[PDB]
């Protein structure tokens, strides 16, 4: 399972935030996937769910989608939306994971690096 | 960053001065070193007493620090101060270039006077003090008023005639005693930090005019650190006089820009953000009284003041109380569950934490009211009391037993819903807080209701359970103040645990319970009260 | 006739759990018939002792007086007494020793200098300080450690406590251990322990080779994967 | 007001995060990852053997530490390596570092 960000030039028509959960090479079908938002589900419409057509080149496994919008004025709380995926073979058969604005590639680093001898501590 | 102390401190020449810094009670924090330095504009703590023994050498004789790891403390002493001690300083431990510490400021100075005319004249803030002020024997009709000397020019604050400064209109009396006594008084209420300043005495508008040179200093409270830390509780006291018991109290929390936002209210109110986690005492002979706030977050560390108003709120000029607030974010309060779902009719289970080692006090178990002052009366104990209304839907029990026990409460209703407090009679008192929610649904457990029966025979009575219950083991159990013991040899495949009652008395009249193990831990249960007929 | 009351190191006691206590007379007259007692405070005597000594080759006469004590005993801080009563004075000489009760405890700070550069240029030999510092009560113990083989101590000297200049109370002590300098240009690092009781597990110690000591030369190459 | 995406006490790494809310544009902002890392360049490699070669590189793969050999005395968790003393030989513990072996 994936959460892909929405695309920059999405974030100039400044209305619509689409937001991609996903899930990839999986066996057998069946699955079922919710998107979470902080331990509520969103509406069951606002999201929209795939079915899961098979793989191009794996030998038989599957893999679905599943998209949601809203307002890209959220995008700025952010708040991760949760995609809570739902998959028998899982340790728990919950796999979540969640992605934000704040989650994602940055463009500006620091990197900090510091020397010395006084160290061999991590205070 | 989870080091804590005061932030500046004053104090003035000759003078001796005591600091605390606050550290968590871990085991290195409680064996390692503690120092106090004093940095500059060159770059690095210089240091100036250790806690391995080391003194500096312009500190010998002057100070020294000691360290009480039961507290989870440390403290410094100073004495002999002087005007080359003020600067900005740091509490802290291990080794001096890391940050394992706090940021201390220290003003010093002169110790004033020298003055025979003026004397001092520190008190608190919003209180009442009096100025008494002679006058010579001719002085029998003539003017008495005091004058406050502003920058340029004295202004009248009270005169012999009536009139009054309307900054200070209506707070203000003129006392000039009879028995041939020479003097005469000012008193002054709601002390405001705008008062502060230099007065002048008069005695009559002639060449006579027996001044007396005047100082006005008020009293803001000295802060007061408080180090608890997160997912944890805090009591506060404060301690107002009797002179306030008419008038209701309030309790603010300091903000930017010089602004209270008030948690609770004599008057009822109370912040949306700390519903329900809140409690409030009465008020005691003097009025002293104390707050509970249990689950504190990582925002509620600040300043705190707590006061007594007409209005409940933040005034200029009335009585206060301070209190400066830490939260640890290196905290050992273990992370419990703060919500917990159940269904109406359904079963609720709930873990309660607390310090393993006071293992053997009673604990208890109470219930928070709103629409109110804020009240929380007692439901169960772990003696075996309950409230009169819960007979044979609760109980509290010790299987866990290292620090953590469970407990158990079925028959969930929608109409049972709020804020749940645990309690310990430990001298350490977490008072850890869950809330119960209740959903749409019927509960797993299945069970026929309530039943009367005939006296002396043999009846049996089901309990199904669905397949997520099905790992487990299984039993019946009778309520009481001794809760559950099970009853061996009743069973099918998943699903149907009966209780079989071979002969009956109507000794064995009451509420049984059907309910799951987890290995160790609790899980949902449920009850059915058997009445015995002839 | 001169005796040393010896009282066994606190570093003896936890190694072994078997507080012996002796008390040595060097350079009397090795007659027969000599004669030394281990008596409590009470005056009550305790368990006797074997393995006395002999005539000394070069005149230096000696007798030992074992002894043993349950260690809270001690820890308790009475008075003990070994009394020497042999002919060559009969009268019976007084030798008292206890516990100091009142001394806190403090820790050692093991640093552990390495040789200096000089006397690397003189090409033979190299010297290692091990130190110990700010401690109390006395008596520390230290051995030196490398390779998992244990030093005999004929290779290393140690100091023994007196007080600090600046410390009111914290003693200190040294450690000297001299190696060729070959074998210090080996790598071949050392490990000095020390033993004392303000110590956690009783136990700390150091260690230094060429490369930690004084380094001319700092080689990091740091590598930062995935940023 | 970061986000501690990783804070890893024992090789001391600190991965922050913090979107740089910019001036009161539209949301042309960048969000920043505050990077820091004090290598020690004092220890060993086998960092509970004080008998080994000290270190030279110093790899971060931080895709690893983003979720066991790792180089820094962690503060509060102790090490130890049991110790040959002679007074006869007696194989014993130690406390290779101090004020956190404390059993107390
Ligand atoms: C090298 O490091 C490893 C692990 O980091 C050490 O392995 C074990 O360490 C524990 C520490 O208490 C010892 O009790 C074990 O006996 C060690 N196992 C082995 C096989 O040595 C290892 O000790 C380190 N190297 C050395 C020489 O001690």
């Amino acid at each position: 399972v994936y959460l892909l960000p929405p695309a920059r030039e999405q974030l100039n028509l400044r209305e619509s935030a689409t937001i991609t959960c996903l899930v990839t090479g999986f066996s057998p079908a069946d699955v079922f996937v919710q998107w979470m938002q902080r331990g509520q589900p969103l509406s069951p419409e606002k999201y929209v769910t795939s079915a899961p057509m098979p793989e191009p080149q794996a030998p038989g496994r599957y893999f679905a989608h599943s998209i949601l919008t809203v307002s890209e004025e959220e995008w700025n709380t952010g708040e991760t939306y949760t995609c809570v995926v739902a998959h028998e073979a899982l340790p728990n058969r919950v796999t979540e994971r969640t992605v934000d604005k704040s989650t994602g590639k940055p463009t500006l680093y620091n990197v900090s690096l510091v020397m010395s001898d006084t160290a061999g501590t991590c205070y | 960053s989870p080091i804590f102390g005061p932030e500046e401190v004053n104090s003035v020449e000759g003078n001796s001065v005591s600091i605390t810094c606050y550290y968590p009670p871990t085991s290195v924090n409680r064996h390692t070193r503690k120092y106090w330095c004093r940095q500059g504009a060159r770059g690095g703590c210089i240091t100036l007493i250790s806690s391995e023994g080391y003194v500096s050498s312009k500190y010998a004789g002057r100070a020294n620090l000691t360290n009480f790891p039961e507290n989870g403390t440390f403290v410094v002493n100073i004495a002999q101060l002087s005007q080359d001690d003020s600067g900005r300083y740091k509490c802290g431990l291990g080794i001096n270039s890391r940050g394992l510490s706090f940021d201390v400021s220290l003003e010093v100075s002169q110790g004033p006077g020298l003055l025979n005319d003026t004397k001092v004249y520190t008190v608190d803030l919003g209180r009442t003090v009096t100025i008494n002020c002679p006058f010579k024997t001719e002085n029998a009709q003539k003017r008495k008023s005091l004058y406050k000397q502003i920058g340029l020019y004295p202004v009248l604050v009270i005169d012999s005639s009536g009139y009054v400064n309307p900054n200070y209109t209506g707070r203000i009396r003129l006392d000039i005693q009879g028995t041939g006594q020479l003097l005469f008084s000012v008193v002054i209420n709601q002390l405001r930090l705008s008062d502060a300043g230099q007065y002048l005495c008069q005695a009559g508008d002639d060449s006579n005019s027996n001044k007396k040179n005047a100082d006005l200093q008020v009293l803001k409270p000295e802060p007061e650190l408080v180090y608890e830390d997160l997912r944890g509780s805090v009591t506060f006291h404060c301690a107002l006089g009797p002179e306030v018991a008419n008038v209701a109290k309030f309790l603010c929390r300091q903000s930017s820009g010089e602004n209270c936002d008030v948690v609770v209210n004599t008057l009822g109110k109370r912040a949306p953000a700390f519903e329900g986690r809140i409690l409030l005492n009465p008020q005691d002979k003097d009025g002293s009284f104390s707050v509970v706030i249990t689950g504190l977050r990582k925002e509620d560390a600040g300043r705190y003041l707590c006061g007594a108003h007409s209005d409940g709120q933040l005034q200029e000029g009335s009585p206060i109380q301070a209190w400066q607030l830490f939260v640890n974010e290196e905290s050992t309060i273990p992370r419990s569950p703060t919500v917990v779902k159940g269904v109406a009719g359904g079963s609720v289970a709930v873990l309660c934490p607390y310090n393993r080692k006071e293992s053997k006090s009673i604990k208890y178990w109470c219930l928070w009211e709103g629409a109110q002052n804020g009240r929380c009366p007692l439901l169960v104990d772990s003696e075996g009391w309950v409230k009169a209304q819960y007979e044979g839907r609760l109980s509290l029990l010790e299987e866990p037993g290292n620090g953590t026990f469970t407990v158990i409460l079925n028959q969930l209703t929608s109409r049972d819903a709020g804020f749940y407090w645990c309690l310990t009679n430990g001298d350490t008192l977490w008072r850890t807080t869950v809330e119960i929610k209740i959903i749409e649904g019927e509960p797993n457990l299945k069970v026929p209701g309530n039943v009367t029966a005939v006296l002396g025979e043999t009846l049996k009575v089901p309990c199904h359970f669905p397949c997520k219950f099905s790992s487990y083991e299984k039993y019946w159990c009778k309520w009481n103040n001794t809760g559950c013991q099970a009853l061996p040899s009743c069973d099918e495949n998943s699903r149907l645990v009966s209780l079989t009652l071979n002969l009956v008395t109507r000794a064995d009249e009451g509420w049984y319970w059907c309910g799951v193990k987890q290995g160790h831990f609790y899980g949902e249960t449920a009850a059915v009260y058997v009445a015995v007929e002839e | 006739i001169r005796v040393f009351a010896i009282p066994p190191s606190f570093a003896s006691i936890f190694l072994t759990k078997s507080t012996k206590l002796t008390c040595l007379v060097t350079d009397l007259t090795t007659y027969d018939s000599v004669t030394i007692s281990w008596t409590r405070q009470n005056g009550e005597a305790v368990k006797t002792h074997t393995n006395i000594s002999e005539s000394h080759p070069n005149a230096t006469f000696s007798a030992v007086g074992e002894a043993s004590i349950c260690e809270d005993d001690w820890n308790s801080g009475e008075r003990f007494t070994c009394t020497v009563t042999h002919t060559d004075l009969p009268s019976p000489l007084k030798q008292t020793i206890s516990r100091p009760k009142g001394v806190a405890l403090h820790r050692p700070d093991v640093y552990l200098l390495p040789p200096a550069r000089e006397q690397l240029n003189l090409r033979e030999s190299a010297t290692i300080t091990c130190l110990v510092t700010g401690f109390s009560p006395a008596d520390v113990f230290v051995q030196w450690m490398q390779r998992g083989q244990p030093l005999s101590p004929e290779k290393y000297v140690t100091s023994a406590p007196m007080p600090e200049p600046q410390a009111p109370g914290r003693y200190f002590a040294h450690s000297i251990l001299t190696v060729s300098e070959e074998e210090w240009n080996t790598g071949e690092t050392y490990t000095c322990v020390v033993a004392h009781e303000a110590l956690p597990n009783r136990v700390t110690e150091r260690t230094v080779d060429k490369s930690t000591g004084k380094p001319t030369l700092y080689n990091v190459s740091l590598v930062m994967s995935d940023t | 007001e970061r986000i501690v995406l990783v804070d890893n006490k024992c090789k001391c790494a600190r991965i922050t995060s913090r979107i740089i809310r910019s001036s009161e544009d539209p949301n042309e902002d960048i969000v920043e990852r505050n990077i820091r890392i004090i290598v020690p360049l004092n220890n060993r490699e086998n960092i509970s053997d004080p008998t080994s070669p000290l270190r030279t590189r110093f790899v971060y793969h931080l895709s690893d530490l983003c979720k066991e050999t790792c180089y820094t005395y962690d503060r509060n968790k102790c090490y130890t390596a049991v110790v040959p003393l002679v007074y006869g030989t007696k194989m014993v513990e130690t406390a290779l570092t101090p004020d956190a072996c404390y059993p107390d």
